[PDB]
This record gives structure tokens, C-alpha cells and sequence, in this order.
């Protein structure tokens, strides 16, 4: 007749891949904030024999 | 309430309302501290280019005013009795505009900070880092049109 | 599995690699030994990529000691065009190579307090690698006290003290080889405190494993030496002695609580991997060789900082051959020909 | 426990089992059935995407794989211009995952169809949705790991050439080796597919 | 149809189809990926033992060949126009578990294990004959893997 | 005559006089938060050391109360009364 | 705090007012502030010899400010007054007049209207249920912002 | 009840409430700890630092009652009669001032240090500073600005 | 029962106070216990300034009085015949008083650590300390102005 | 409500079309970001990059055009009264081309830093950086193929 | 000094379990239930975060009178704010439980 | 069709065999992997050692065998129609043995690691070592004979 | 069956039996690892106490056996026909026993191989060592006591 559809949802299929959508986001979320700066490159130290 | 405006709706449309201006905000306000560390490192360095290198900070501002008025203009259209076809699409309207913008303020809010920090060598990087800048944040206009044309069709096609 | 490693230091890689490809074996230093005259050593090397910079620039005023010079400026200029492509953690990580540097650095500086050689001049022939342009010695109260604090603000050494407030008011022989002591016990223990926890999986065995070697071989120059030409309690030896060897950490105490030339055998004998106070020449010569062999094996990875660590010690051995050969042809006392290593 | 996220894993991996006790202790324990919940689901549901999906994953591990390996032909290049020609093929190595996707979508396309009104929920085309959909994920994920293998290969044997030029050709069996693993799973993708007539 | 065949039955055949092909293929793309750099590392000290160092890609292959036995011959043995019993998915689920995991083990092992091996065969060449008799002694776990997927398929045909 | 640093500092002075307006007409409620929280707390302590005190017995009750009555005078001088005020 | 700019006025009398005004408004028990007034007082008396004696570690700065206090206090009594509390406690010093009916079981609400409330303070009536507090709290949350 | 006014409804409006302060709170103690540690470490060396740098600190408070302005506005429109319209109206409000807050929060501290670094070492940086620090607060308001907006006027058409 | 009072109406009462005192104790001990650990650290050479550097403690202590009436007031109202709607405001209003207690005590730590460093060397900078670190509390007691606010309205009838 | 048209439908189209801009606008920020600062660090010390090889940052967003054209496109076949067989093919459409520009756009990126970092010491093969950095950008006209086709179907059956 | 005044939130707990467990049954209202549950917990990660702040402060001030003798009696008055804190949860637990007690239906 | 024969039994029956070749084929690995590394440190200083060392890795595949052997036993008494009773069993004892082949293979590996080198210094080792490898591997017969000793009951008193 | 019986009973005791022996494995190669590579590593310096040094092992040994001796006992008490009691005791014996051997190894293991290090320096240690051992295999023997009761009150009354 019907699913459980009070301790869970009963039109439940329009949220399996919202799942999958949030973990996608998520992992994008995570291997953008990682991202490198290179501070070195324009920084130095002035010698007379490296510079 | 009726299949295709049951009572619930309005959650969908009160959290699309509420998305756009979330996320876009976020990424607005961290691409500009990232970009004012540097304007603020360069400073002590050279007092005399201090109002030159200003751009940065401020094309990452755009990105909220997109925010908000998508935003309003969805919130302008805001009642109980809404085809649940209404609902549907704020929210995805919201989030496209809410994330499109934090990912052109991380992206402004590094590279406006890395050009200004090496532009105190060389005086013409100035210019060169406009077009890039301008490009990153031309990448966030280009949600709004799209959120644009989905509210229009958010009504454009009323049935019931 | 190395697979990440390859999103922000990949050209780091490619360039170390190219460099060491760049490596001159000894078929090229027996051609170099045959020259005799300071004008053909120098355009027998013109045909190799080690040269082209070196010859071509002075007046044939080529000395051993400006041959060292010339020849340390290009391997500086690559490790600071590196730093110029650098990266996060890739920066993050040199300054610890660059800590080794400027603690001698400092100490020359320290101990010129009383004769007051410039800055200028002591990077005429001192480390450049510890240069930090935030260093304001010869400018106000050159005094080891006074100049203390101004150090310890200059350059973030200070977590490298092991209670360096007392006794560092001597401004002598004493004080000025204990701080060197202590300061590299301090620098390798956090070194390998930090590499055992923060760095990519396949540097984790070859940078604790060389690093141990490295401090072996440094605590047994400060026992072997200790009782050469001065003497000491053994609570100062235990201190000096690094926490950890990283090889063995019970010889250890056994070297510290020894005063004599035989209390020490048994602790480096008993690993059976390197003779105790035996099969030497020039001792520091058997440690290159025997380094060498390692870093040899730590140029066969691909995916680890070990690759950078092996060949700045790669480049300064070459240097190291160099000069062992401009030694005897400037000098003109044929007897160092033999005297030089190449696993390249 | 070190971090929040084996601590959320930790949660919910105790959470579901307390959640199936509960009911299990109520005189229930069936009320949750497998069956019924794939029969709800429209079986057009996980042909719609997986014909996607493959893809995706596909091109994905084709991304990887220049990913790694530009940054090592080139890095190398500066050393000797003696290479690039001689190691583009690696990187066609790499696109060629990108046509073996390519095929998998152009081919599912017709089996789509609209059915009638009913029926659809019998087991003549659910089948195929289901044949569909896991044959996609299967030839994804082996294309996405087939484009890992070729990548990390490439990278290495941009920086092995310089050693010596007569090692290129020497290395050149691994990449396809690797490649051999794309090719199987088309075979297994295409065989997975075209058993299933279509929807009816 | 029938109170022991559900319409959901080719669901926990196909599982198996999938499973047994996927982890093979990753279990052989980290075991040549691992051979890659042993085998590179080794080339600019020792450019001649390449070619009898290419024993481990070989093996690792077999991972491949494996997995694509074990599913194809599943794959078609089910049909659309019959339900089978659902008892014959699960046969299938075990089958696409026990090899996708078996591959996936050997895999490991040959990798990190001939890649230290190739490392420092340049030395001597006495080190081969140990070097391939441990690599078999690896291999055995996909051959048992192997084994047993076939043997529970053959079980409930 | 003008000069820039003179007209960013009125600027700056306008904004922050007029955000400063506010912000101390709303700091007032700490007050009356204060006062109502020693009320509450003064209130609590009576009952909890009172009604105590109250239990009906001239053998050991004696005793009890004399023990509850310097307690309770320990509490008022000491913690009711020091970190209050401080 | 700081100093001021050459005549520039001093908050001399306001320090002197308000400061003790507002630290008496803070809390007005009347046990408390006759106790915190009666060591300020045995301090006035006793800073006959204790000017000259040793002022101990913690004694220092109370000996400083030994007449604050007692403004603190005095200010304290008479913001308490108002309140009609001593130790949560009152003896109906005024008459209000309230309506009660000849009988009444509690656990009813009862209403009693005003003829004339205290002349000075609030009556006792605020001594009930929680409609005396929730009346309490919204007629003083308002006095405080006026003041202030 | 009706459909349109269920029983959980105002669950909703009394949790957007709490929440509504709490993410701006928690912005505005984050950059005030930040601002304060960097101020507390320059003090000491230049010795007239501490009144020309009072604004980040004063920010904070804006921040605070930025939280309280919308949050008590909605006290008002709660109840157990009103739609379930009303629960959603609220806490839309609620999380866009806080998420917003929080946003401004996140980065007036980090602003506000690097500002405050070089303030021993540029004496003339002593407006410099504010020119981010007001920029920076171009969306301190959208945020407020849309919870007005929202709750003013969905606060009617009960149908 | 009614759909106005379920069975479990008062749970949600009930827990709220404990939440409310609980997160406000949590934030108190983590500051007060960061920043007297300071002081002590740094009083040893500098012993004579002991009783003045005790400010930042008593300071944090507040926090705790405000979580403890709070938490009695709202105990003051609890009952099983009560309305849902007195069944969540009362948390709502709990878990604001104790968050933004949270975020108080983080603050008031983190700015504490730091300001006996600076009064480390010179006694000027007393001033400064405060009133950098005089910002929290406002923070800490907006919460609980919003508290009393919303359990006013508890009081009115179930119906 | 029906298999002819359940009543929820269009949430899957609305949340399809967004998903392709929604990755596009990742996967040419990425880049974008990483090119920008390749091209600062390089061009500093060689000041006449601006013309010859920065064409990578402008193709950042050529890929990024996939997000609007597919977006639009597939919003023009959209409605209610849908059928589920056309109602979650669009879906399939829009994350199908997202993921594909976030994947392309990630490698031209990283070989675009690769290449502006070797052809400073190196202005000499940097023919070759170009002509295998499109190499990478073509992927994403499979996503611009497979959506056509998905369209077309979808626009072969339109209830 | 430290470890005694860290004991008594021992004290604390024991004292509140014991007046729960005067007052247990089977036929009472949920509501004193749900009351009981909340009062516990109150009570029990307070006494925690209590030892937690005084935890990291013994240690402290233990060594700085090793060479400020009179550092004894500045240190006691910032232990005491630990039990302070501590303190509230048993006085709050106490009231709840009292109160858990005549508002009843069964 | 009985409460003791759920169409759902036979799951565990065809899961059991397979889970038990999963473990002792993952411990085996692991630890012939990490014996392989050690047994690689050491052959090539004193070489000539290589049947002498070589034992552990025998050792390892004993249980790789234990979990083949009760799988295919399992596999011989499978059942399509059978009780749910056995299936639980079935499980259990897979799960048993996969599980203590896990254990023993970590011990397996890690104390041959060090094992390995000391050989080669002192001689007087080899049989004190395998000695630890045999107390270890005892833990795998432990586990066996359970496993066999549950097989065995479930082959009655099956409806 | 019967609510006195249900048909999943024997989950229970099939989850406990393997529980039973199971964690005490992995407790017994977690010590014999631990203890073994100290004492294999010291040994080589100076082989004077390997038929001396041998306890820990045996100890271990005896620990995974005390966990085989209850898993046993209990699983000689199985059937179908058994109530959700016996499988309630039967789960409270194993999970009783396994941890608490697993307790056991992990202090073995911790001990023995600083045990081992410090012995060689007194030879007169073991008069120590084996004393503060004993208390391993104690904890084994009240981890063993406590579960068969668990067995001697299963029979009085079942179904």
C-alpha cells in the first residue's frame, strides 16, 4: 500500500541524489581550499654571490 | 491544499530566497580579506601607491550586489498559495548564484591578492592583472543571467 | 601512493632531475685531472654543462680558493631560482636547510663581538644560505647578551634554545663551540620531530633514515674529538650527544660516559655496518663515500623531497671534487689526483 | 576520533544498527524491505543518468591523466626540446579513454524510449535499466583507474627519457599495459549493454 | 513470477558482473603504476636489466584477464525473458566479492614487493631467483580467488 | 582651506557617532540584567537554606539550625556578596 | 582612563554621582549593603592608626578607596528601597489595597484591581506567582533606558 | 489544525530566533579575539596606538546588534496560530542575517590584524586601514536589509 | 492527547535549562582557565601586579551567573500540561544564552592570553587590556536579553 | 500523481539546469586562479608576457560557455505537466556537462601554470604548451554532444 | 591544595545521584523522567568541564611558586573559580529534582 | 514459505563462504608484503641467505590455504532451500576465521620485520625467532577449530 | 516463533561465539607483536635470556586460549529452539570475554618490550618482571570467571 512513511519518507526518491550532489560539492569543496600560493617566488634575500 | 500547491512549498521558496545571498556573501567577504592582507602588506612597503591597487577588493564586491538582487527579485514574487512548480525552481535558483559566486570570490580574492603583492617591482603588472582580474569576475556575472531567464520561466509557464 | 604529489611540485621535480642528469661522472674528472695548468682545467670543464660560467669570466687569475667561489655561486643561483618557483609547504620546508646555515651564520657573528668583522665580509666567505637580510648585527651593541634578544626577534630560533639564557655571557672559545653544539642537537631533533609528522610518505623513511646517519656521524665527531686537544665532564658530553640517534640509542650513553680512546670502540663496533676508528683516510672523505651510496638510492623515488635533500649535498660534493683537484694542480703537489668521489 | 569526520563515520555506523534494533524490538523487523523500495523507484530512473555518469568518470580520468603528465613533459622539455615530439604519445595514450567513453553514450542513446502508460514497472525493461546504469558505472570507474596508471606512467617517463634517449622505447610497454585495462572495460561495458533488448 | 524469483533478481547478478571487473582492473592499475617507478628508477644505473625486470607488469596482468573471466562468465548467463531465483544473485553478489578483493590483495603485494626488489637488483644478479619465487608465492592469492569464484559459480549453475 | 586627512576624519567621526548613539542606548540593559540576576540568585538561596532550616526538632534540630544559620551566613558574606560586587 | 586637553572639563562630579548610583542600582539587598557599609565604617573609625600602619598586600587598594564604598552603600540602601527586599523578604511597610473574594483554593488565578499603589517603592502584591515577576521585569527594563 | 497552520510551525520561528545571534555572535567574538591579540602586541611598542585603534573593536558591537535588531523583530510575529508560511519566512531572515554576519565577521578580523601590523610602522596609515575595513562592509547590511524586508511583509496573507 | 500538547511537550523544557546553564559552564571553565594560566605563567617575575591581573577571571565568571538565572527561570515554568509551543521556545532561548556564552568565553581567552603578555613589561597598557577585552560581555549578555525576551511569551495560555 | 506526470517533476529540471553552471563556474575559477598566479610570478622578472602566452585565462571561460548554452537550451524545453521519462533526463544533461568542464578545466589549469612557469628560461617550446593545452580543452565538446543529444530526445516526446 | 579541592566535584556527582535514587519508581510521569534525564547531565559534564579549566591551571601554578613563594596565595583565588563554576550545576540539579517531585498525574 | 525459511536465507549461505577467503586474503598479503621488504633489506649485505629466511612467507600462505579449505567446505553445503538457523551460522563462522586471519597476518609481518635483519648479525636468533612466529600462528589453528566446531552443528535440524 | 522464540534467536549467540574468541586474537597479536620485536631486536646485542625472556608470549598464549576455553563452553549450548534469552547471554559472554582479552594482550604488549629493554642491564629484573605481570593474566582470569556464570544461570527456564 504505502512505505513507512513517517520515521522516513515516503516520496524518498527525489533525495538519494541529493546525496551524491552534496559529496560531489563537497570533495570540489575540499580540493579547491587546498589550494597552493607559491609566497616564495616573489620573496628573497639579497646576497652578494645569490644576488 | 492540492496536489499542485500543497503547504510545503514555501519551504523550497524561502530557502532559495534565503541561498542566493548566503554562499555569494561568504565567498565576497573571503576574497576580501585575501586581497586586503596583500594591499595591507604592500603598503608599509610603498605609502605611495596606495590608492592605485584598490581594484581588486572592490570587482570581488560585485558579486554580492548579484546576490542581492537576485535575491529581492525572487523574494518580491513571495506568497502562501504557489504551484509547487513555484517552489521548485527558487531553490535551485538561489544555490546556482549563491556557489557561482563563492567560487569567483575565491578566485578573485587569490589572484588580486598574489598580482598586487608582486606588482611593487614592476610598474606595469598593474595593468596586466586587470584583464585576469576582470575575467574572474566576469566568470560570476555570467550566474546571473542564467538565475535571470529561471525566474522568468518560474512563471512564464503558469498552470495551476 | 604518490598520486597527489603532482598538483603543486611538479617542475620542482623535473628541474632537480635535469640537474641531476647534469651530474658529471668520473670519466670527466679523469680528463680533468690530466690538465696541469689553471687554463686548461678551466677549458676542459668549458665542455661540460658544470662549466661555461666558471671559464671565460676571470683574467686567468684562477685560484683554488676562487675556483671553490665561482663554483658555489651557480649551485646558489639554482637553489635560489628554485626558491623563486617555489611552493607552500615546498618554502615552509626550506628553511629548515636553511637553519643548519645561519646557526653558524650567527655564531660568526656572535663571535665577532670583540673584533667587529663586517657583515659584508663575513658573507664574503661564510654561508650565504643563512643570509637573512633582517640581520642587524654590526649596527647596535654587538655584545652576546645584548644582541640575545635581537636575535631571538630577527629569525625564529628561539624554540631552538635548550636554556641558552644562562651561560651565553662569555664571548669565548667555550661558550662559542657549545652553542654550535647545542644548536645543531636542537635543529636535527626538531627536524625529525617535524619530517616524522608532516611530510608525504615516501620522504618518511629516506629523511629519518639520512638524518640519523647524519647525526651519528656528527655525535661521534664530538666524542672521537673531545679528547684530541681538550677535555670535558662527561654530564656536558651526554648533554651536546643528540637525544636520539636515530640508530642507536643506547651506544649513546656509553660513548658519553667514556673518557678514553677505548671506551668509545666498542659503541661503534658493535653495529658491525661501519669499522670502529678504523678504514680511515681522511675521515670525511669515508663519510662522503659512504653518504654518498645513500643518497645515491635516494635519487631513485619520484614522488619525494628526498630527490631536492640529495642533490644539494650532490652539487656540493661535486664542488667538494673540484676542489680537491684545483688543491693539488694550483698548488701543484700532485697528491690528491686519487683523493676524490663520484657514484654519478 | 582524531577528527571530526571518522567521528560522524563512527555516529552513523552505530546509528543505522540502533535504528534497525528499534524496529526490530517493536515485533517488526520486515517493514524495511529491499524489494519494495527497488520496485517503487522508475526504471527509467538510473538509465537517465548512468548513461551520463559513465561518461563523466571516463572524461574525468582522462582529465587526471593530463593532469599528471603535462607537468612533466614540459618541465622536461626545458632540459631538451629533443622530447616533445617523441612524447606526445603518451598524452594520445591519454585521449584515447576519452573516444572509449565516447562510445558508451553514443550507443545507449537509442535504448531510451518512452513506454505506455503501464508496464513499465515489469521486469521486460527494469532489467535494462539496471543493465544500463551498472554497465556505465562499470566502464567509468575502470576508464577513471585504466587514466590514473597511464598518467602516473607518463609523468615517470618524461623524466626517465632524459637519463638516456635509447630508455623511451625500452619503457614504452607499460602505458599499454595500462591501456589494456580501458580496453577490457569496454569489452565488459559493451557486453553488460547489449544484452538487454531496450525499454519497452 | 514466482514467490522465490522476484522482478529485482538480474540486480545481485549484475553486482557480481560489475564488482569482479572493476577491482581486478584497480588492483592491476596500482601494480603497474608501483612497477612503473621500480622499473624507471632503476634505468639511468643499470640500463640493461629492464627487459628481465619485466616480470611484475606480466604478472600484474594477470589480475586483468582474471577479472574479465571471472564476470564474462556471468555476463550472458542470465537473460531478460527469465527471472532467476534470487538465491542465483547472491551466488553472483559472493562471486564479484570474493575475486574484486583476492585481485585486489595480490595486486598490492607484487606491487611494493618487486618494486623494491627491481630497486636494488642493480646491484647483483643474484637476487632474480628469489625475487620471482616470492612474486609467484603472491600471485597464488589471485589464483585462489580465482579458483573459488569459479567453483561457487559451478555450484547452483 | 582642504585637506584630505581633516574630511576623512569627520567622516569617520559622523559614522561612529552615529553608530555610537545606538550602541550605548542598547549597553543600558546590562543593568537591569545584573539587577534581576542577584534578585533571582538572593531568592534561590533563601529558599534552599531557609526552608532547610526549618526542620521542626528541639533535640538534634537545634544543632541543625545553628549549623545551617552560620553556613548560610558563610555563603551571604563571602559568595553573594564579594564576586557581586567586584 | 586618560587625561584631558588643556581646559578641558573633568568628569570629576560625574565619577562622584553616577558611578556610585549605577554600582547601587546594580543590587539593592538590604542586609548586604548595611554589612558592605558596617567594614566601611570600622575602616573610617580605625583610619586613625591604620593611615600610618602597613597596608597589606591586599589592603592597599581598599584603604584607597575606603570612602567609596560608602557611597556605594548609602546609594545602595536606598536603590533597594524601592525593591521592598530583604533577603527576598517584606513587612508591608505602606497599604496598597487589593480585591481577594471571602474564599479562594489556590491554584487559581486571582485578580485584584488598584485603588492606589505604594507612594513610595512598589507594594507587595509583586510577592505572587510569576505574574508578579514578568510584570517586574517589563516595568523595569524600561526605568533603565530612560536613565541611561 | 489546518494544513495550512500545523502544530510544529512555530518551532521554526523560535529556533531562527536563537539562531539569528548565534551566527553573528560568534562572527563578531571571533574578530574581536583576532583584532585583539595583534592590538595587544603593538600597544607595547608604539605607545599611542591603543585610541586610533578602537574601530574593529566598536565593529564587533555593530556586529552584535546587528544580530539583535532582527532578532527581536520576529519575537513579535510568533505564535501558535500563524501559518506554517510564517515558520519559513522566519528562519529564511534568520539564517541570512547570521550566515551574513558570519561572513563579516569572518574576514573584519583578519582585515583588521593585517591593518593593525603595519599601523607601528606607517604612522601615516591611520585612516588607510577604514578604507577595507567599510568596503568590507558592503554586505555587513544585505544581509540585515533582506531580513527586513522579509519580515515586514510576509508577516500578513495568513491564506 | 491534543495535537496543542503532546505527551513528550515537556522534554524539550526540560533539556533546555540544562543546555542553556551546561554550554554557558563550558565556556566559562575554557576561558578561565586559558587565561589563569597566563597569569600565572607571567606573574612570577612580575608578582608585585598579582591583584590587578586578576580582572580577566572575575570578568569571565559572569557568564556562569547568566547561564545559572537563566537556567532558573526557565525551570520556573515547566510543567507536562504545557503547550508545545512552551515546550521549544524555551530551548530556543536555552541554546542562544548558551552559545553565545560559548563564544564570549572563547573571545575573552583568546584576548586575555595575550594582554598579560603585553602588561608584561609596562603597567600603562591596564587600560588597554580592559577595554579590548570589555567587548565580550556585551556578546555573552545579548543572549541572555533575548532569553527573557522570548520566555516572557511563554507564559501565555495553551489554548 | 499520475505516470503520465508526477506531480514532482520540474525539482529535478530546476535542479539539472543549475547543476551545469554550477559546475562550470568551479571548473573555470580553478584554473582561472591557478593561471593567474603562474602568470604574476612569472611575468615580474620578464615584463612582456601580456600578449604572447596568456591566451590560457581567456580560454578559462571559453569552456565556462558550456554552463550557459546547455543551461539555456535545456531551460527551454521545461514544465509541469512533464513525464517522468522526459523529467529526469535533463538531470542526466545538465551535471553530465558540469562535471565534464570541472574535470577539463582542472588539467588546463595546471598545464597552463606548468607552461607560463617553463617558457620564462624556456621562451622556446612553448609552441608546444599551447598545442597540447587544447588537447585538453576539446573534452568538454563531448559534454556539448551528449547534451545535444539528450535535448533532442527530449524534445522528441514533449508530453 | 589542587587535588583536594579537585575531589569534591566527586562529592558534587555522588551527592546528586543519591537524591535521584531516592526518588525512583516505575508508575511516575514521564515528565519526571525527561526532568531526571536533563538534571544528570547538567550536572555531570559541568563537574567535567570544571576539572578540565582546573586541570590546566594546577600545573601551572604548581611550578611558579618553586620561585615566588607568596605566589601560594595568588593562585588559590583563581583555583576557586573552577569550583565556583562547578558548583552552579548542583545547585541548579537540586532545585530541578525538588521540583520533579510534586507536579505529578501517576 | 515458513518463519524459519525466509526467501531472504540463502543471502547469508552464498555471503559466509565468500567473506572468509576476504580477510585471510588481506592478511596474507599484508604480511608476505611486509616480509618481502625485509627479507629484500637484508639479502643483499650477506647474501647468500635465501631459503634459510624465507620460512615466513610459507607461514603467511598457511592461512591464505585455511580460508580457501573453509570456504569451499562451506561451499559444499550451501543451501537455496534451507533454514535460517544454518544461515546465521554460516556467517558466523566465516566471519570467525576471516577475522583471526587478520590478527595473525599483522603479527606475521611486523615481527619478521624485525626478525629479518637480525639473522644476518647474529646467528644465534633464527630459532629464537620462529619461535614468536609460531606462538603467533597458533592464534590461526585457535580460530580454526571454532570455526569447524560451529560448521559442524549447523548441519542438523534444518526445516 | 513464538514471542518467547523468535525466529532470530540464534543471531545472538552465533555474533557472541565469534566475539568470544575473535577480540582476544587480535589482543593476542597486538602483545606478541609489541613484546616480539624488543625482544628480537635486544637479543641480538647479547643472547643470555631467550629461554628466559619467553613469558610474554606464553602469557599471550594463555590469554587466547582462556577466550577459546569460554567460547567453547558456550557453544556446546546451541539449537534452534532457544528463547532470545540464551542468545542475550550468550552475546553478554563473548562480548564480556573478547575485549577483556584484548585488554589483556595490549598490556602485555606494552609492558614486555620495555620489559625487555631494561632487563639486560640488571640481570636480576625478572624477580620484578614477572611479578608486575602476574596482573595480566589475573585480568585474564576475572575476564574468564565472570562469563561461564553467564551459562550456569542460562538453564532454569527457557521458552
Amino acid at each position: 500500500d504505502i512505505l513507512s512513511s513517517i520515521w522516513t519518507e515516503g516520496l524518498l526518491m527525489c533525495l538519494i541524489v541529493s546525496a551524491l550532489l552534496l559529496f560531489i560539492l563537497i570533495v570540489a569543496l575540499s580540493w579547491i581550499s587546498n589550494l597552493d600560493i607559491t609566497y616564495g617566488a616573489l620573496e628573497k634575500s639579497t646576497n652578494p654571490i645569490k644576488k | 491544499m492540492t496536489e499542485l500547491c500543497p503547504v510545503y512549498a514555501p519551504f523550497f521558496g524561502a530557502i532559495g530566497c534565503a541561498s542566493a545571498i548566503i554562499f555569494t556573501s561568504l565567498g565576497a567577504a573571503y576574497g576580501t580579506a585575501k586581497s586586503g592582507v596583500g594591499i595591507c602588506a604592500t603598503c608599509v612597503l610603498r605609502p605611495d601607491l596606495l590608492f592605485k591597487n584598490i581594484v581588486p577588493v572592490i570587482m570581488a564586491g560585485i558579486i554580492a550586489i548579484y546576490g542581492l538582487v537576485v535575491s529581492v527579485l525572487v523574494c518580491y514574487s513571495l506568497g502562501q498559495k504557489q504551484a509547487l512548480y513555484t517552489g521548485f525552481i527558487q531553490l535551485g535558483a538561489g544555490l546556482s548564484v549563491g556557489l557561482s559566486g563563492l567560487a569567483a570570490g575565491f578566485a578573485i580574492g587569490i589572484v588580486g591578492d598574489a598580482g598586487v603583492r608582486g606588482s611593487s617591482q614592476q610598474p606595469r603588472l598593474f595593468v596586466g592583472m586587470i584583464l585576469i582580474l576582470i575575467f574572474a569576475e566576469v566568470l560570476g556575472l555570467y550566474g546571473l543571467i542564467v538565475a535571470l531567464l529561471l525566474n522568468s520561466r518560474a512563471t512564464q509557464d503558469v498552470v495551476c | 601512493e604518490g598520486v597527489y604529489f603532482n598538483i603543486d611540485n611538479g617542475f620542482i621535480e623535473g628541474v632537480v632531475r635535469g640537474y641531476r642528469n647534469g651530474l658529471l661522472s668520473n670519466n670527466q674528472y679523469i680528463n680533468l685531472t690530466q690538465c696541469d695548468t689553471l687554463e686548461d682545467l678551466k677549458l676542459q670543464l668549458s665542455s661540460t654543462d658544470y662549466g661555461n660560467f666558471l671559464s671565460s669570466v676571470s683574467s686567468e687569475s684562477l685560484t683554488t680558493s676562487l675556483i671553490q667561489e665561482y663554483a658555489s655561486s651557480k649551485l646558489y643561483h639554482e637553489f635560489n631560482y628554485i626558491r623563486d618557483q617555489s611552493s607552500g609547504s615546498t618554502r615552509k620546508f626550506m628553511d629548515y636547510i636553511t637553519y643548519g646555515y645561519m646557526i653558524d651564520n650567527v655564531a660568526l657573528m656572535i663571535t665577532g663581538t670583540i673584533h667587529d668583522r663586517d657583515k659584508g665580509e663575513i658573507l664574503q666567505r661564510c654561508h650565504p644560505l643563512g643570509w637573512f637580510d633582517t640581520l642587524p648585527t654590526l649596527s647596535v651593541a654587538t655584545d652576546l647578551e645584548s644582541l640575545y634578544e635581537t636575535v631571538l626577534v630577527d629569525t625564529p630560533l628561539a624554540p631552538y634554545f635548550k636554556n641558552c639564557f644562562d651561560t651565553a655571557e662569555e664571548l669565548d672559545d667555550m661558550n662559542i663551540e657549545i652553542i654550535r653544539n647545542k644548536l645543531y642537537k636542537a635543529y636535527l631533533e626538531d627536524f625529525y620531530n617535524f619530517v616524522t609528522e608532516e611530510i608525504p610518505e615516501p620522504a618518511k623513511e629516506c629523511m629519518q633514515t639520512l638524518l640519523g646517519f647524519e647525526a651519528d656521524r656528527r655525535s661521534i665527531n664530538i666524542a672521537l674529538n673531545s679528547l684530541q686537544s681538550s677535555d670535558i665532564d662527561p654530564d656536558l658530553k651526554s648533554d651536546l650527544l643528540p637525544n636520539i640517534g636515530k640508530l642507536y640509542p643506547l651506544a649513546t650513553f656509553h660513548l658519553a660516559q667514556a673518557q678514553d680512546f677505548e671506551g668509545v670502540r666498542a659503541a661503534l663496533a658493535n653495529v658491525y655496518e661501519y669499522r670502529g676508528f678504523l678504514e680511515t683516510g681522511n675521515l670525511e672523505d669515508h663519510f662522503y663515500q659512504l653518504e654518498m651510496e645513500l643518497c645515491r638510492d635516494a635519487f631513485t623515488q619520484q614522488f619525494a623531497i628526498s630527490t631536492v635533500w640529495a642533490w644539494m649535498k650532490s652539487k656540493e660534493q661535486e664542488v667538494r671534487n673540484i676542489t680537491w683537484i684545483a688543491e693539488c694542480i694550483a698548488q701543484n703537489q700532485r697528491e690528491r689526483i686519487n683523493n676524490y668521489i663520484s657514484v654519478y | 576520533k582524531f577528527s571530526f569526520s571518522h567521528f560522524l563515520y563512527y555516529l552513523v555506523l552505530i546509528v543505522v544498527i540502533v535504528y534497525g534494533l528499534y524496529k526490530l524490538f517493536t515485533g517488526h523487523g520486515s517493514d524495511i524491505n529491499f524489494g519494495k523500495f527497488l520496485l517503487r523507484t522508475s526504471p527509467y530512473m538510473w538509465a537517465n543518468l548512468g548513461i551520463a555518469l559513465c561518461v563523466g568518470l571516463s572524461v574525468v580520468g582522462a582529465a587526471w591523466g593530463i593532469f599528471i603528465t603535462g607537468s612533466s613533459m614540459i618541465g622536461a622539455g626545458v632540459r631538451a626540446p629533443r622530447i616533445t615530439t617523441k612524447n606526445l604519445i603518451s598524452i594520445i595514450f591519454c585521449e584515447v579513454v576519452a573516444i572509449y567513453g565516447l562510445i558508451i553514450a553514443i550507443v545507449f542513446s537509442s535504448k531510451l524510449t518512452v513506454a505506455t502508460a503501464e508496464n513499465m514497472y515489469s521486469k521486460s525493461n527494469l532489467y535494462t535499466g539496471y543493465s544500463l546504469f551498472w554497465a556505465g558505472i562499470t566502464v567509468g570507474a575502470s576508464n577513471l583507474i585504466c587514466g590514473i596508471a597511464v598518467g602516473i606512467t607518463g609523468a615517470t617517463a618524461a623524466i626517465s627519457d632524459a637519463a638516456d634517449s635509447a630508455l623511451f622505447v625500452k619503457i614504452l610497454v607499460i602505458e599499454i599495459f595500462g591501456s589494456i585495462l580501458g580496453l577490457l572495460g569496454l569489452i565488459v561495458g559493451l557486453l553488460m549493454a547489449g544484452k538487454a533488448s531496450e525499454f519497452q | 513470477s514466482n514467490i522465490y524469483a522476484p522482478l529485482y533478481a538480474p540486480f545481485f547478478g549484475f553486482a557480481g558482473c560489475a564488482a569482479a571487473m572493476v577491482l581486478s582492473c584497480l588492483g592491476a592499475a596500482i601494480g603497474t603504476a608501483k612497477s612503473g617507478i621500480g622499473i624507471a628508477g632503476i634505468g639511468t644505473f643499470k640500463p640493461e636489466l629492464i627487459m628481465k625486470s619485466l616480470i611484475p607488469v606480466v604478472m600484474s596482468g594477470i589480475l586483468a584477464i582474471y577479472g574479465l573471466v571471472v564476470a564474462v562468465l556471468i555476463a550472458g548467463n542470465l537473460s531478460p525473458t527469465e527471472d532467476y531465483t534470487l538465491f542465483n544473485g547472491f551466488m553472483h553478489l559472493s562471486c564479484g566479492l570474493c575475486v574484486g578483493f583476492a585481485c585486489l590483495s595480490s595486486g598490492y603485494a607484487i606491487g611494493m614487493v618487486g618494486d623494491v626488489g627491481v630497486r636494488k637488483y642493480m646491484h647483483q644478479p643474484r637476487l632474480f631467483v628469489g625475487i620471482v619465487l616470492i612474486l609467484i608465492f603472491s600471485e597464488v592469492l589471485g589464483l585462489y580467488g580465482m579458483i573459488v569464484a569459479l567453483i561457487l559459480n559451478t555450484r547452483g549453475s | 582651506e582642504d585637506f584630505g586627512d581633516i574630511m576623512i576624519h569627520q567622516v569617520i567621526h559622523t559614522i561612529e557617532f552615529c553608530l555610537n548613539c545606538v550602541s550605548h542606548t542598547a549597553s543600558y540593559l546590562r543593568l537591569w540584567a545584573l539587577s534581576l540576576a542577584h534578585a533571582q540568585l538572593s531568592s534561590v538561596l533563601w529558599t534552599m537554606t531557609i526552608q532547610i532550616a526549618f526542620g521542626f526538632r528541639g533535640f538534634v534540630g537545634v544543632f541543625m539550625t545553628v549549623a545551617l544559620f552560620a553556613m548560610w551566613f558563610a555563603l551571604t558574606c563571602a559568595v553573594l556578596v564579594l564576586m557581586e560586587g567586584t | 582612563y586618560g587625561i584631558a586637553q588643556y581646559r578641558e572639563i573633568n568628569a570629576g562630579l560625574p565619577t562622584i554621582v553616577t558611578f556610585p548610583f549605577m554600582f547601587a542600582i546594580m543590587f539593592g539587598d538590604m542586609g548586604h549593603g548595611f554589612l558592605m557599609t558596617l567594614a566601611a565604617l570600622s575602616l573610617v573609625l580605625n583610619e586613625k592608626k591604620i593611615n600610618k600602619m602597613k597596608r597589606g598586600e591586599i589592603f592597599d587598594m581598599a584603604f584607597t578607596g575606603r570612602y567609596i564604598i560608602l557611597l556605594m552603600g548609602v546609594f545602595s540602601m536606598y536603590t533597594g528601597f524601592l525593591y521592598n527586599d530583604i533577603f527576598s523578604k517584606t513587612m508591608t511597610i505602606f497599604k496598597s489595597g487589593w480585591k481577594w473574594p471571602d474564599h479562594w483554593k489556590k491554584g487559581e488565578s486571582i485578580t485584584a484591581t488598584s485603588v492606589g499603589t505604594y507612594p513610595i517603592g512598589l507594594d507587595w502584591a509583586w510577592h505572587g506567582t510569576e505574574n508578579a515577576l514578568l510584570f517586574s521585569n517589563s516595568y523595569k527594563m524600561k526605568l533603565s533606558i530612560l536613565m541611561g
